[PDB]
């Protein structure tokens, strides 16, 4: 009210309005789904469009041969922390010869976020990122939020209507997380996660946009035909 | 952090004024008061040392300084604000000045400088005006004697005499009655103890009076000898019973 | 009204955040007095730990800025360890610049005239502290300056800080009034620190155990605080006359 | 380069200057024109380091035609060479100095004066009737001490240059290519074609 | 160093201090050019409210960037100078580093483009002066005149008017001014500018300034005797 | 009024209202403790199961600083995050330039220090986290907790967060019942229980327990989590209190 | 006041939702990609008749295979078009090679939200991008201030575009040849287009495989629009 | 943070007008007036102090009129403080164009620069402006006596007879209707007096109220001279012309 | 005085057929007559089907090689997934040469 003009004060109650009108930004975003087994991790996303004439907006970014994101919210903020999180992946193989830990990786954005909403001048990011990845503990699901929050999870949704997706993957905790060995199983598990917060809208084959990476598997997105196959 | 400040925050209103100079002059006008009265052999710069609590020291507490050996200050209004520039008045003196030419700085120069300074606080990004009003008296060879008012707008006007301060008002009216271009430095000592008594309530001797005169060089307070161009400061700060002997004759 | 949120003049040439600083002194609800000896300077400041599970040896107003120098602060710690850590920066440069031990007047000054620059400088805000400088000068000999949130500071005989401050201002106003000399005729520090206990009793009208007290003493080349087994050791001695 | 002279005579400033560029062991070019037009009436040859010579010489004409627009007027021969000489000064102490000498030909329309005005790559200025940089003098200077008269027509003044050329290519063991002459008078700068 | 945006959007999707920049010209004196067949003419109002002035020192109007080409305005005074000298320091860079002076299109997109940029900085505030630029590209003998604003946006023009009542002025120009037969000499170029004028001005004395530039850098003034004498002939024809 | 818009503004109270606002965000978040023991300090706090889908044991929520310094926060995570990546900085210049691992009054200074300046400008905004903090030094155990105002002090015990109340009557009760001392042992055990009775103040949804320490006999002053059957030794002398 | 990267309570950056606005009152321009080329036309707009038409340039080149249109505030674009033609050449530069369409819009795209207290405000102008490369043959994209860039078969933008892209919505097919998009331009501009449409108050161009970008003459485009009367007359 | 006590000087108003210069503009209306007039034989700079005191040191006083080098002097109306950082910034542009040239400054071109400095505090840095309008009285080989005036926004133009400060709707009127081409230096003298002497706010026009400055060739031969008059002779020429 | 380079001796040999190309060199690492050892690959397959070396100092090699397979990377990442062809690999490894033209790397480049 007074006290959202800028994201260097807090209201009477301790909150931050314009992180929490940042959050907004990513509930108005288009669905996108994560989930993983003990193997394999993947990324379903429903792509928008602007009209019949245009193309849908990419949604899943590659920042390492073993790790990507999905985003939700201000695109160009999600080109922004890919970037910087390509640089950090880069950094560790080539100063450390190491694979960045996906954890490692939450909590380079969580900070890099975090600056945003304590500084004069600067706003926060208008973004929300489900980031997987395979490591040397296996598969794993990071969600990022703007405030700052990084969470690994078993699954998740973000984006308009990602309530839906997010109580069935609630339902099916059981089930998935023992889909080891088995890509094309997870990623069923993962379209009928998303199937769960469509509305007036099915899935087509300019809509859909999968992404996996596991144990014998490099980070490699799927559009167009290729996920004619699980429409 | 850094200072994001870099805008002006003294401006002109509609009317033309500059809010934060009259607001510095009000500051002023609250300070105790404090006088100059200019003789043909020297000048005096006066005031009173209004004490805060009886366990203080006033002692410890300078409202009259030496700028330069030949130069001294006295104030009215913000005292931290006083303290402030006389730091950086004497520091000028050498910096823009001593150690360039050799010598100390013409009374009516360093006035200059210090105005400067008051100039830039009322212009310079994420400041305010310094909240005092300056009296310097000093003596330089090819001006001799003289005696300047800096306000805080960073203007400068010199005097025969003046005061500033609280009874500024009537204590200029009483230097206009007295004041001849004729008066010995004794004089005018005389003339200034009777116009500040008007304005002291209290308790008016050497212990809460400070007085200092721009007179003759004293040899005694040079701490050497053996240069005969060398013959010691003009500037004079008068002692609790040389004040006192003064007050007997009033 | 942003004249009151900035370190601007007021139309009556005030300087409102400057005055709310010195309010906030007060918020400790804590009272220091300091007096000079013959040959010591010492300082007293009440001591509250309201909280079972605090360690109590950790609360604590009163800092070694030098050898030399103690330093006794009112207002809110946070405020008083940034003017403890600027205070030891400045006394130990100074040493290593001039070659000398700051005086206790002249840190005073040099703490005064940061202080005077948050009045002026709209960014900075003033530190909500009143800060008490003590020592045995070896010029000078004993000595008590205090700083406030004005960049003002001035020599005391002797001095109080806090919200009760009047009360134990005037009680000291009134003895050196009949002694007639500006310090306590007394050869030991610990019968200065007697006097120092008396009178703070006598005019907050309170009795303290050997928990309810702090104190610092400054002799020639050093200044060091009483633990609370020397405080008793004070405290048992005024009881008995 | 190398020979760069100049004649201060009773209505002109004339300006002689080499034609040969060599590139080490190669002649790469016998018609090469050392000279720059500062302002309608004011002219500047030189000689020095390469590309140094060139780089300096445009950089002043540049700054010289600015003046001339900001003001709508053009700057005396003396006020011209003082901006060069402080231009030099300055370079002297810079991390890579420019390695340039310079002779400045100009007729004061304020005070009717041809003005001749030499300057070396530290600094140094001189106002001269006669003048030249690098060897040039040691050859010529004895018989323009000898020759000269302040009162001297450009046809004399031209007869004397000839003298100093045939002198140079006589004793001077580099084949400079013989020189470009040019006048500068009341009615501005032109070159004379056949030397 | 001071970073406040000072031209930034409005919900209606203006910059009002682009916008307030213009107002600033709307109040400026009266500028016109009229480009003929073989030169082009600037001419500029001077406001009579200033009588005791010395019209030798006094800035003139109209402002040579290059000896071939020249720049006008309407504005505020001071701002003008800033663009004038950073537009001459300009045609000596062009000079120096292409060996050819700049032509009229280059010039106008420079000034042009330093405008636009004092309305995206942090800062600074947009310049509040419109020009007309005219000349003739090296070894060209066709009219050039172009016109700038304070957004930046710049574009050619037959004939242009900017400043006060530069609306009355440009009503004169659109039904005097034929594109299939502009005035074929300098007489009829600078009587069409006189006249365009005349509509605006009050008195036809000193209120009057005229410079014709013409091909390979022929640019000059015209004094009050020879403007007068067009002033004359005007108003003569028009008794009838 | 206007005072509470704009931070290191004092009003005529002579508050901070944005610091006292960023105590509200500190108030908000999930209980963490501290207890002092004989030898060390254990630390604990309280993670709320907002989702079946989050993986048990993963979000680490006590960090590490040097190698003998254990942190825990409440409020806003990114921000305690951000102050210990500070403090890691100070622990390492100070070993850099005098050898010996920072000493924990030092770095309670050091961390003090920092978020105090956080109150001095309007450009920057106030942290929204207390932090409790310590580990054993050449002097031996220390325990400290540090609000945003920048103010910090030694504690027996220490509690922030949503069950505040709660857990400071449950510590004050066992520095009471034990003034000769607690071992770190028994610590572990007392600090699950404590985060369980403050578990009341958030009911509604399920939690899970974390707990670390620094002891000179039980880990040699070096921070460790406690992991495996020691903490499920805790949990179930802690599920036995409740019931 | 309040911060230029202020977010309002919607989600949405202030200042790029009041930069569209901007946009909106700007003159129209389309763009028809086929697969024999990509077509760009513009609405000249002047605003009085001694305005010199060919003067205004509302269409250029960026590489001989990249061509960009513009509409909004076109002072605002200079920067924008300077940057694309120095990522453009410099990409030649350091890889031998034309650069991608997509890479030269994404690369103009990350300037957009280099706003604060870098630029001051956003751009207050949108740009349709339209070029040939090897790998994803004829493209056209929708540049915004908002850094968000879509790929389109069709799109309009400008004061006339909702109209226009309504109308492109109906026309458009993957057979197009490159001469019904020409006249499917002409058709939609003089439908929008407050005046009466001719050769100098609209332009056209295209970009083609073989002969690159190019700018239309007003006699190339006035035999275009007389072939437009007439095949609207015969039905 | 910081932006919420910012004033934004350098801002236009919906009309195109700048606040800062109008209300500076303002500010100078109630300077002292100052006056030039230009004669074919030299300059008169008069000006009128601001109500004094008796015992004010007005011999060594100067609030008015400054020398910025031999051939060109000011006239001051508005902020004496501000008018001294620009006067200095002033003095030293014509030193570096005498050390670069060997030439004195032309009139014109430091007149320029000084408008460029004011015109810049207008446009960038958030400051406030100098509120100072000058009277340029000077000198020079190629255009000859010149007269100008500059205000707070940096524009500046040429005179024969100009007021600054109080009352210049009321001198420029009487300056316009006395004022000739053909006047000489002790003509211009008789008419900036008589002019201050009507338009004056106090009850008389004296001696101590007023600072005066001449630039003649009568100096011996084809050369120019400033004179600073002295108090005493001020007085002299209030007798000469008769207005005391 | 400190030298920054070295010589670690080694020999490459590449050759371009029809529908082929081969790049060899040997295992063989030295400084002056010393062996530091007998199998320390010198030729790298980059991706994208480029195989490159560069002989000569062994410490500007392996810098040089790890920044063109960096540089590989990112063009991907940059360009959507596009091949890197052969004569645009080239291009870019004369600037990340020339960027160090007054430091070189001390090393003769084949790919
Ligand atoms: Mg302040």
């Amino acid at each position: 009210n007074n006290y959202d003009g800028d994201t260097v004060t807090f209201s009477p109650t301790g909150r931050l309005f314009q992180v929490e009108y940042a959050l907004e930004a990513i509930k108005q975003g288009s669905v996108t789904v994560g989930l993983r087994s003990n193997t394999h991790a993947v990324l379903v996303a429903l792509k928008r469009n602007a009209d019949e004439l245009s193309s849908y907006q990419k949604k899943i970014i590659k920042c390492d041969e073993h790790m990507g994101l999905s985003l939700a919210g201000l695109a160009p903020d999600a080109r922004v922390l890919s970037n910087y999180l390509r640089q950090q992946c880069n950094y560790s193989s080539l100063v450390f010869n190491r694979k960045l830990a996906v954890e490692r990786a939450g909590h380079l954005l969580c900070d890099k976020a975090q600056k945003n909403t304590q500084s004069y001048g600067g706003r926060p990011y208008g973004v929300g990122l489900l980031i997987i990845g395979y490591d040397k503990s296996g598969a794993h699901l990071l969600e990022f939020q703007p405030s700052g929050n990084v969470t690994e999870l078993y699954g998740t949704a973000i984006g308009a209507r990602s309530q839906g997706a997010k109580t069935y993957l609630e339902r099916t905790l059981d089930t998935f997380i023992k889909i080891d060995g088995n890509p094309d199983e997870l990623i069923k598990a993962g379209v009928e996660a998303i199937s769960q917060s469509l509305r007036d809208e099915s899935l087509t084959v300019d809509n859909l946009s999968i992404a996996i990476v596991g144990k014998d598997t490099p980070f490699t997105i799927y559009d167009g035909e290729a996920v004619a196959k699980y429409i | 952090m850094t200072d994001r400040y870099s805008f002006s925050l003294t401006t002109f209103s509609p009317s033309g004024k500059l809010g934060q100079i009259d607001y510095a002059l009000t500051a002023v006008k609250q300070g105790v008061t404090s006088l100059g009265i200019k003789a043909t052999n020297g000048v005096v710069i006066a005031t009173e040392k209004k004490s805060s609590s009886p366990l203080a020291m006033s002692e410890t507490l300078s409202k009259v300084s030496l700028l330069t050996p030949d130069i001294g200050a006295v104030y009215s209004g913000m005292g931290p604000d006083y303290r402030v520039l006389v730091d950086k008045s004497r520091k000028v003196a050498h910096t823009s000045y001593k150690r360039i030419y050799g010598e100390y700085p013409p009374t009516k120069l360093l006035v200059s400088e210090v105005a400067k300074i008051m100039q830039e606080a009322t212009q310079s990004g994420g400041v305010r005006p310094f909240g005092v009003s300056l009296l310097i008296a000093g003596h330089d060879e090819f001006n001799g004697f003289s005696l300047y008012q800096v306000d805080p707008s960073g203007s400068y006007f010199p005097w025969k005499a003046t005061a500033i301060g609280k009874g500024s008002v009537a204590a200029k009216t009483f230097l206009e009655k007295r004041w001849n271009d004729e008066l010995e430095l004794e004089d005018a000592i005389h003339i200034a103890l009777l116009t500040l008594k008007e304005s002291v309530e209290g308790e008016f001797n050497g212990d809460t009076i400070e007085l200092a005169i721009i007179g003759d060089e004293n040899p005694d307070l040079l701490g050497y000898t053996g240069i005969p161009t060398d013959k010691g400061p003009r500037f004079r700060k008068l002692t609790s019973q040389e004040i006192n002997d003064r007050l007997e004759a009033l | 009204g942003y004249d009151r949120h900035i370190t601007i003049f007021s139309p009556e040439g005030r300087l409102y955040q400057v005055e709310y600083a010195f309010k906030a002194t007060n918020q400790t609800n804590i009272n220091s007095l300091a007096v000079r000896g013959k040959d010591c300077t010492v300082v007293i400041s009440q001591k509250k730990v309201p909280d079972k599970l605090l360690d109590p040896t950790t609360v604590s107003y009163i800092f070694c800025i030098s050898r030399t120098i103690g330093m006794v602060v009112n207002g809110p710690i946070p405020d008083a360890r940034n003017a403890a850590l600027r205070a030891k920066a400045e006394a130990a440069e100074f040493r290593y610049k001039y070659g000398y031990d700051m005086p206790c007047d002249v840190l005073a000054k040099r703490m005064a005239n940061l202080s005077q620059i948050y009045t002026q400088r709209a960014y900075m805000r003033p530190l909500g502290v009143i800060l008490t400088f003590v020592s045995v000068d070896e010029e000078l000999g004993p000595s008590i300056y205090k700083t406030d949130p004005a960049g003002y500071y001035v020599g005391y005989k002797a001095t109080a800080t806090g919200p009760k401050q009047q009360e134990i201002t005037t009680n000291l106003e009134n003895h050196f009034k009949k002694s007639k000399i500006d310090h306590i005729n007394e050869e030991s520090w610990e019968k200065v620190v007697e006097f120092a206990i008396t009178h703070m009793i006598d005019a907050l009208g309170t009795e303290f155990s050997k928990n309810d007290l702090e104190v610092g003493v400054a002799t020639k080349d050093k200044f060091f605080t009483l633990s609370a087994e020397n405080i008793e050791e004070r405290l048992v001695a005024i009881a008995e006359q | 380069m190398d020979i760069i002279l100049g004649i201060r005579v009773q209505d002109s400033v004339i300006l002689a200057s080499s034609k040969a560029v060599t590139r080490g062991i190669s002649v790469l070019k016998d018609s090469d024109d050392k000279t720059r037009q500062l302002s309608p009436h004011t002219l500047m040859s030189f000689a020095g380091e390469a590309g140094d010579t060139v780089q300096f010489a445009e950089y002043i004409q540049a700054n010289i035609q600015l003046y001339s627009i900001r003001e709508d007027y053009e700057l005396s021969p003396q006020a011209v060479s003082s901006f060069v000489r402080q231009e030099l000064a300055k370079s002297i102490r810079s991390r890579r100095p420019y390695q340039v000498n310079v002779l400045i030909g100009g007729y004061d329309k304020k005070k009717n004066k041809p003005e001749l005005y030499q300057i070396d790559y530290l600094g140094t200025k001189v106002e001269l009737p006669y003048g030249a940089h690098g060897y040039s003098g040691f050859y010529t200077f004895s018989l323009l001490d000898h020759h000269y008269r302040p009162d001297m027509t450009t046809e004399e003044g031209l007869d004397l240059l000839k003298l100093c050329v045939q002198e140079l290519e006589k004793r001077m063991p580099m084949d400079f290519k013989g020189v470009i002459v040019k006048i500068v008078d009341k009615d501005g700068i032109r070159q004379v074609d056949d030397f | 160093g001071y970073d406040r945006a000072l031209s930034i959007f409005s919900p209606d999707g203006h910059i009002f201090q682009v916008e307030y920049a213009l107002e600033a010209v709307k109040r400026g004196t009266c500028a016109v050019g009229v480009k003929g067949k073989n030169c082009v003419v600037l001419g500029c109002e001077r406001r009579s409210t200033l009588k005791l002035q010395d019209t030798r020192i006094t800035p003139s109007k109209v402002s040579k960037i290059d000896s071939h080409v020249v720049l006008s305005f309407s504005g505020l005074n001071a701002d003008s100078r800033i663009l004038i000298e950073k537009a001459r320091v300009e045609a000596q860079s062009h000079r120096l580093t292409l060996e050819d002076p700049v032509t009229v299109e280059y010039l106008t997109r420079y000034v042009a483009g330093v405008q636009q940029r004092y309305t995206q900085s942090g800062g600074v505030r947009p310049f509040g002066v419109s020009t007309l630029i005219a000349g003739f590209d090296p070894r060209d003998d066709e009219p050039k005149l172009y016109q700038t604003e304070p957004s930046g946006i710049y574009s050619s023009w037959s004939a242009q008017t900017i400043g006060r009542n530069s609306k009355t002025v440009r009503e004169f120009l659109e039904k005097n001014y034929d594109r299939k037969e502009p005035p074929a000499t300098v007489e009829e170029c600078v009587k069409l500018t006189v006249r365009s004028l005349l509509e605006v001005v009050q008195t036809g004395a000193k209120n009057i300034e005229i410079t014709v530039v013409k091909p390979d850098s022929d640019i000059v003034a015209l004094s009050s005797e020879e403007i007068n004498q067009y002033v004359t002939q005007i108003e003569q024809e028009k008794q009838e | 009024t206007g005072y509470d818009l704009s931070n290191s503004v004092f009003s005529p109270d002579g508050r901070n209202f944005q610091v006292e606002y960023a105590v509200k965000a500190v108030e908000n978040g999930t209980t963490s403790i501290g207890i002092k023991c004989n030898d060390g300090v254990v630390f604990a706090v309280e993670k709320l199961i907002t989702s079946k889908l989050l993986v048990p044991q993963k979000n680490v929520k006590i960090q590490v600083v040097d190698r003998h310094i254990g942190c825990v926060y409440s409020g806003l995570i990114p921000d305690g995050r951000h102050l210990v990546n500070r403090g890691r900085e100070e622990a390492a210049s100070f070993k850099k330039l005098y050898k010996t691992p920072i000493p924990i009054p030092a770095f309670a200074d050091r961390l003090g220090q920092y978020v105090q300046a956080h109150t001095l400008y309007n450009s920057v905004r106030p942290f929204g986290v207390s932090t409790i903090f310590g580990g054993v030094d050449k002097n031996g155990a220390h325990l400290y907790m540090l609000e945003p105002s920048g103010s910090y002090w030694g504690y027996k015990g220490a509690a922030t967060g949503k069950g505040r109340q709660s857990a400071k009557a449950e510590l004050e009760k066992l520095v009471d019942h034990h003034p000769e001392g607690l071992s770190a042992r028994e610590a572990v055990k007392q600090a699950a229980k404590i985060i369980y009775l403050a578990h009341e103040d958030n009911k509604e949804k399920d939690f899970e327990l974390e707990i670390s320490w620094c002891s000179l006999s039980e880990t040699n002053g070096l921070h460790k989590f406690v992991k495996g059957d020691l903490l499920q030794e805790a949990i179930d002398f802690a599920q036995k209190e409740i019931n | 006041d309040r911060g230029v990267s202020t977010f309002s309570p919607e989600g949405r950056l202030f200042q790029v939702e009041y930069s569209l606005e901007a946009i909106k009152l700007g003159s129209t321009a389309i763009g028809i990609a086929t697969k024999e080329g990509v077509v760009l036309g513009v609405e000249k707009r002047a605003t009085s008749p001694l305005l010199e038409s060919d003067s205004i340039e509302k269409i250029v080149e960026i590489d001989r295979h990249i061509g960009c249109a513009m509409s909004g505030l076109t002072a605002d674009a200079r920067s924008m078009i300077e940057h694309a033609r120095t990522a453009a050449v410099t990409h030649n530069l350091y890889y031998d090679e034309d650069i991608n369409v997509e890479s030269l819009t994404q690369s103009v795209c990350d300037l957009a939200l280099r706003f604060g207290e870098l630029m001051s405000r956003p751009f207050g102008v949108a740009l349709l991008i339209a070029g040939h490369d090897a790998d994803d043959g004829y493209q056209l994209f929708h540049a915004e201030p908002s850094g968000t860039f879509y790929r389109y078969n069709a799109k309009a933008i400008g004061s006339g575009s909702e109209g226009a892209q309504a109308e492109l919505l109906n026309e458009w097919h993957s057979s197009l040849t490159l001469k019904e998009a020409e006249l499917l331009v002409l058709k939609i501009l003089k439908q929008v287009m407050e005046e009466k449409l001719d050769e100098n108050n609209a332009q056209l161009s295209c970009i083609t495989k073989q002969d690159g970008f190019k700018i239309y003459d007003n006699e190339k485009t006035a035999e275009l629009i007389k072939e437009l009367k007439e095949k609207e007359a015969a039905e | 943070g910081s932006r919420r006590y910012d004033s934004r000087t350098t801002i236009f108003s919906p009309e195109g007008r700048l606040y800062q210069v109008e209300y500076a503009l303002e500010s100078i209306s109630h300077a002292g007036t100052a006056i030039g007039i230009m004669a074919s034989d030299g300059i008169v700079l008069a000006a009128e102090r601001k109500v004094t005191s008796t015992l004010l040191e007005q011999d060594t006083s100067t609030e008015k009129l400054y020398k910025l080098n031999d051939k060109i002097a000011v006239a001051v109306a508005g902020l004496t403080a501000d008018a001294e950082i620009l006067i200095n910034t002033a003095r030293i542009h014509a030193q570096n164009y005498l050390k670069t040239y060997n030439e004195d400054i032309p009139v014109e071109i430091l007149v320029r620069r000084l408008s460029d400095i004011k015109q810049g505090y207008t446009q960038h840095g958030g400051l406030r402006p100098f509120g100072v309008s000058f009277i340029y009285a000077g000198y020079d080989d190629r255009y000859g006596y010149q007269l100008y005036t500059s205000n707070p926004s940096g524009n500046y133009t040429g005179w024969k007879a100009i007021s600054v400060g109080a009352n210049t709707s009321a001198a420029q009127t009487l300056l316009q209707m006395d004022y000739k081409d053909d006047m000489k230096v002790d003509d211009a003298i008789e008419l900036a007096l008589k002019t201050l002497s009507k338009t004056t706010d106090s009850s008389a026009l004296t001696y101590d109220r007023l600072e005066f400055a001449t630039i003649r060739k009568g100096a011996n031969d084809g050369e120019v001279y400033q004179k600073i008059f002295k108090p005493q002779e001020i007085k002299d020429i209030l007798v000469k012309t008769g207005i005391t | 005085q400190f030298n920054p380079y070295g010589d670690n001796g080694g020999t490459i040999l590449g050759i371009a057929g029809e529908d082929f190309a081969v790049l060899a060199g040997d295992t063989r690492n030295i400084t002056d007559y010393s062996i530091n050892s007998r199998y320390e690959p010198k030729v790298f397959d980059c991706g994208d089907n480029i195989v490159m070396s560069a002989n000569g100092f062994a410490a500007d090699g392996d810098a040089l090689v790890k920044r063109f397979k960096n540089s590989v990377k990112w063009y991907h990442f940059d360009h959507n997934d596009k091949k890197l062809s052969i004569n645009s690999a080239a291009r870019n490894i004369q600037h990340l040469l020339y960027g160090k033209r007054f430091f070189p790397y001390y090393v003769h480049t084949i790919i």
